[PDB]
RNA sequence: UUUACUUAUUCAAUGAAGCGGAGCUGGAAUUCAUUUUCCACGUUCUAGCAUUCAAGGUCCCAUUCGGGGCUGAUCCGGGUU
RNA sequence: AGAACUGGUACGGACAAGGGGAAUCUGACUGUCUAAUUAAAACAUAGCAUUGCGAUGGUCAGAAAGUGAUGUUGACGCAAU
RNA sequence: CUUGUGACGGCCCGUGAAAAUCCACAGGAAGGAAUAGUUUUCAUGCCAGGUCGUACUGAUAACCGCAGCAGGUCUCCAAGG
RNA sequence: GAUGGGGAAGCUCCGUUUCAAAGGCCUGAUUUUAUGCAGGCCACCAUCGAAAGGGAAUCCGGUUAAGAUUCCGGAACCUGGAUAUGGAUUCUUCACGGUAACGUAACUGAAUGUGGAGACGUCGGCGCGAGCCCUGGGAGGAGUUAUCUUUUCUUCUUAACA
């Protein structure tokens, strides 16, 4: 129960990972991949936009 | 057509299905081509696009579903992805 | 109300300096039919918990009481 | 074996409520209890939770739709004509 | 074409160092004996260096450009690669399987990469790598 | 005589709608800056049954551009939306399902729902299951749009008036029977105390204007003037014709 | 009888946030002389993330631990719409 | 489940525990009511049909009111029959 | 047998309370070392924990029915054949 | 159901976040001192409302003429607040091991934001557990006994908490 969560120490409450005791580890994986992929996509989109409109 | 060439590859060439074996082959560089079903996750799709960008392998997007591609290769289950390692007989690598 | 096995842990416990009381229980026991042994139980009492050093050797038991302090108020039973 | 000639799922309703209403209910109960295909994963794990809540257990998704079927034909027409005019407008 | 080459940048997704950016230095692509699978020795960051401005005079600057790096054996399936690259001369010698199973060797490897990372970051280089992956 | 049922339903002690199991109102986000200068993205996070309604709702999430928070909204789901979906809403948005383009922007022949009546009422028209509004034509000079409403009604409303694209979900609902006073019980007990309906002609004349008589008969004709009063307006009110209609709505 | 003005009255929102005008910066406009006016005037494969008067640039200070102003974010009118 | 043997043919041994059939009238059903003379063929019911209403509104309320119920609603809906 | 729970399954035009409280996570403000500090989510040790109720019946005699009225009045436990 | 506000001859009515200037924090600066004061944050918008909903924390034994989870003995738990020793970390300043799932005695973390528990139907059968019931042997006690009954009955228990 919640007050018992307040009794116990950290080891019993979360995990040593980023997003320890909030999100599933597989979801952590998924969203990390999503971040990296779409920011790379953003970058290539930005540069193709810049160069085509620089030609134009 | 494309399903006919893919059956030819099933008979002559060789391949591996599914994300895990596919990306393993792609890490090893042993693959040449991928066909990817439209229905499968855009994340998985984009990740494979990145992997194949690194490997310089070729990619093709299948006008169908995991079911359709499975029927094409001649198997009876879901296939979101297939990796062609070599065809031998087919014009797959040449066309598209 | 915690088991204890480490004897030097029990000794520094006796000198934890909140400890004031101690007890030694004897128990008639059975390992086997023909050697019903004598279990010794050193139950030491301080503030927040009682620590029970368990023993099944009378030689070690005697040695322990020889090692203990005299001022720690004991109860033999 | 073969249980029922023509009442099917409407034999739990027994001898009540009139044959015609039992027919209509039969049709729609079949539609609403049936399993459908999640477009995303092609699998047959789609079911109604509630009226116009059609969720897929395998791919953990939910789509809004008809109370008894998952894609109503009106909305199909709407999808098609939307794609039509949208293609035209971007064109 | 394989690309798990020993100068690479990759993105650790699974484990205590997840969501991190490591550099790949020693790929055992064709398996091993103790970690028998497609695996590597890599190294990266455990605590990124913070953003820095003009406002900081030297003390916050040093404190913020500190690094806590790490080394790790990992499965390629538990890695994500990139296209980016990095220079690997300063530690490709000291790093090895024998650098592991000896925490004295570990700490020494951590000491030099810190120096090897701090200067390449103190130089305005590899900004994408020394940055953070937010998510 | 005596006060009668509608004449008590006004006061509304036991006739108030029931609210315990509703997620609050379903409404369109405020026409603040972006939806009238551009667009904004939101994520359909989940879809949920609302009790007493017949349609489902969409728990959608936007981001307040002025403050670091996530502002949540409850929309009505059209057929074709789903979870984890990107809903773009505003003026410079795209003509797909879920989006909230203005009626000034959409073309003729278009389908919309949850349509506003004046910009900043945040969802009035065609909010129920399977009900859609069709566009007819514009008068952009003096910006107005003609729309056909499920009653067949050709209304004229402004152009900045937003409206969601698609057909409202949960259609076909009344195609099914109920078969059971219990099914109807459950329906109306989550909506409001509105059932069973008992007949005035079976009541006593104190209790209704039909009640009484040795035979259950109305006696005096049930077509009631609109300019009648509170106590007389039992029956068919302001009616133009009665009986079985054979032919066409003729509009 | 028709319509015009907003301020009176009335309606509705809103934590009263991006009103209006003019203007850059581009596209079209035919400019018949210089612009005549019109469009935009940072976002759409993906269930990520976006916060610390913003980083930068720039001018000062009392350099020191750091502190402050302009821009970054056009200007005017203070009619919330 | 079955077979021998047995009994003053008794044996679901007490307790417990459906009377049925052929037809009519009537209401479809389950359900609810006249507490303390009427439980019914009455009410309800699902289903059928009609009527009003596009929110500056319909129905209803309130001494009024910057008041209110339907309405955390919007014609597959609310209201009245 | 009574019960408690776990995963499953069926039903719904019905999908079956809220708030307090607590915890983690993201974030990286602030501060921290070498003879030092750092942390009081590790162990151990110290003090204090107020207010009001608290007996009994709970019914063919403790309640309401003018009463020591064959009435009525919410619930838990529930052996053997 | 107050206040603000509006109604009402008026007793009072509406309405409960609304057309309101509806406030109270963290930080340091004053270490003449107040809390003025440098700073920035935020934005309930009263309150009342369940001895069956939610809820921080206790159990056994014994005890009285009449009390008991309340008393006595023993063993525990939480909350709040001071708090010191030990331990861990660190000269690479804010731990390490594990491929991973994750593990440990601990092992910085403000503003703000995100998520979760609280927090949840009903019925079916299935499994699992608790207590009970049935029961075997053995150790004690009691009963029956013209006859027969290695017999019928009975005690053989172990709480919170760690
Ligand atoms: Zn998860
Ligand atoms: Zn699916």
């Amino acid at each position: 129960r919640p007050r018992q969560y307040a009794t116990v120490s950290k080891t019993h409450k979360t995990v040593s990972r980023a997003y320890g005791g909030s999100r599933c580890a597989n979801c952590v994986k998924e969203r990390i991949i999503r971040a990296f992929l779409i920011e790379e996509q953003k970058i290539v989109k930005k540069v193709v936009k810049e160069q085509t409109e620089a030609a134009k | 057509s494309i399903n006919q060439k893919l059956a030819l590859v099933i008979k002559s060439g060789k391949y591996t299905l599914g994300y895990k074996s596919t990306v393993k082959s792609l890490r090893q560089g042993k693959s040449k081509l991928i066909i990817i079903a439209a229905n499968t996750p855009v994340l998985r799709k984009s990740e494979l696009e990145y992997y194949a960008m690194l490997s310089k392998t070729k990619v093709y997007y299948f006008q169908g579903g995991n079911n359709e591609l499975g029927t094409a290769v001649g198997k009876l289950f879901r296939v979101g992805v297939v990796s062609i390692l070599e065809a031998g007989d087919s014009d797959i690598l040449t066309t598209l | 109300a915690r088991e204890i096995t480490d004897i030097k842990q029990f000794l520094e416990l006796t000198r934890r300096a909140d400890v004031k009381t101690a007890t030694v229980k004897i128990n008639k026991k059975l390992n086997k039919a023909g050697k019903p042994f004598r279990q010794t139980k050193f139950k030491v009492r301080g503030s927040s918990s009682l620590y029970t050093l368990v023993i099944n050797d009378a030689g070690k038991a005697k040695k322990l009481i020889q090692s203990l302090p005299p001022t720690l108020k004991v109860n033999r039973l | 074996a073969k249980r029922t000639k023509k009442v099917g799922i409407t034999g739990k309703y027994g001898v009540r409520y009139g044959s015609s209403l039992r027919r209509q209910v039969k049709k729609l109960e079949i539609q609403q209890h049936a399993r459908y295909d999640c477009s995303f994963c092609g699998k047959k794990t789609v079911k109604r939770g509630a009226a116009g809540i059609w969720t897929c257990s395998c791919c953990k998704k939910t789509v809004a739709g008809g109370a008894y079927t998952v894609s109503t034909a009106a909305a199909a027409t709407v999808r098609s004509t939307i794609r039509r005019l949208r293609e035209m407008v971007e064109a | 074409a394989k690309f798990l080459k020993a100068g690479k940048v990759a993105v650790v997704v699974r484990g205590r160092y997840a969501g991190k950016k490591v550099v790949i230095v020693k790929p055992h692509d064709e398996g091993s004996k103790s970690h028998p699978f497609g695996h590597a020795l890599v190294a990266g960051i455990e605590r990124y260096p913070l953003k820095v401005t003009k406002k900081h005079g030297a003390k916050k600057v040093a404190k913020r450009t500190k690094i806590k790096p790490f080394i790790k054996v990992v499965n390629y399936n538990h890695l994500l690669p990139t296209r980016y690259t990095l220079d690997v001369e300063a530690f490709k010698s000291v790093v090895s399987t024998e650098t592991f199973e000896q925490p004295s060797q570990r700490e020494e490897a951590k000491k030099v990469v810190k120096k090897a990372f701090e200067e390449r970051h103190q130089a305005g280089k590899n900004q994408w790598f020394f940055s953070k992956l937010r998510f | 005589g005596r006060v009668i049922r509608n004449q008590r339903k006004g006061a509304g002690s036991i006739f108030t709608s029931h609210t315990r199991l509703r997620q609050g109102a379903a409404k369109l986000r405020t026409l603040d800056y972006a939806e009238r200068h551009g667009y904004i993205r939101g994520i359909v996070k989940q879809i949920v049954h609302d009790s007493g309604r017949g349609a489902p709702l969409a728990k959608v999430v936007f981001r307040d551009p002025y403050k670091y928070r996530l502002r949540e909204e409850i929309f009505i789901a059209n057929e074709g939306v789903h979870t984890g979906q990107f809903i773009y809403a505003g003026k410079k948005a795209s003509l797909n399902v879920g989006n909230v383009l203005p009626l000034g922007s959409v073309p003729e022949g278009t389908i919309v729902s949850n349509v506003e009546e004046k910009p900043g009422d945040r969802g009035a028209l065609a909010r129920a299951s399977g009900n859609y509004v069709i566009i007819i034509g514009h008068n952009p000079d003096e910006n107005k749009t003609r729309v056909r409403l499920p009653s067949g009604a050709k209304k004229v409303i402004s152009s900045d008036a937003r409206g969601v694209i698609g057909v409202i979900a949960g259609g076909g609902r009344v195609d099914k029977p109920l078969l059971k006073a219990g099914r109807a019980f459950h329906k109306y007990r989550l909506k409001r105390n509105s059932w069973p309906k008992t007949r005035g002609v079976a009541m006593n004349p104190v209790d209704h204007p039909h009640g009484g008589g040795n035979h259950q008969h109305i006696g005096k004709a049930s077509t009631i003037s609109r300019g009648a009063v509170s106590g007389q307006k039992a029956g068919l009110i302001a009616a133009r014709r009665t009986g079985l209609l054979r032919g066409s709505q003729k509009t």
